[PDB]
Formats: C-alpha cells, structure tokens, sequence
C-alpha cells in the first residue's frame, strides 16, 4: 500500500509535473513567442526610433 | 505381589499404550497441525511474496 499509494502518490505528482512540464514548455514556447514577439515589436518602435531619429 | 506387580504392570501396560495411542493421536495431529502450519506457512510465505512483489 505504501509503495503502491507511493507510486500513485508519485504517478499523481508525477502527473502533475509532466502537466506543468508541458504546461511550461508549451507556454515556455509561447513566452518565447512573445519575447519574440516582445523584440519584434521592440525593434518595430525601436527601428522607427532609428528610422524618426535618422530623419 | 507378582500378580498384583502384573495387574499393575498390565495396567501400566493399559495406560503406557493408551498413551501411545493418546500421543500418537496427538502426535498425528501436531502432524498434521504442523502440515497446516507448513502449509498456511507456504501460503503466508507466498502471500508475502506477493505483497512483497506488489511493494
């Protein structure tokens, strides 16, 4: 019962960290996408600054 | 008196094969609680084997 709970106890956790792993991962990927994002709209204002402040 | 020593050792004779009757029925049945315990013993052993194995 104790390795058997254990295992379940560990399948849940395990679960739980294989959910937050792809949970993470996915959103890892999308807060990648948003940094490139975040850049890409960085560079888009920050260019118009060079392109403004070239003019 | 050889005669008495004779019912008396006839009478021990009486009782001394009572009781080997009396103990080997009680001998055949530690026998045979011993085959059950051996066997209960066989069955714990492989219940715990079993529980074992499932931890």
């Amino acid at each position: 019962d104790e390795s058997e709970r254990g295992m379940k106890v560990i399948e849940s956790r395990a679960q739980k960290d294989e959910e937050k792993m792809e949970i993470q991962e996915i959103q890892l990927k999308e807060a990648k996408h948003i940094a490139e994002d975040a850049d890409r709209k960085y560079e888009e204002v920050a260019r118009k600054l060079v392109i403004i402040e070239s003019d | 008196d050889a005669q008495e020593k004779l019912e008396l050792a006839e009478k021990k004779a009486t009782d001394a094969e009572a009781d080997v009757a009396s103990l080997n029925r009680r001998i055949q049945l530690v026998e045979e609680e011993l085959d059950r315990a051996q066997e209960r013993l066989a069955t714990a052993l492989q219940k715990l084997e079993e529980a074992e194995k499932a931890a």
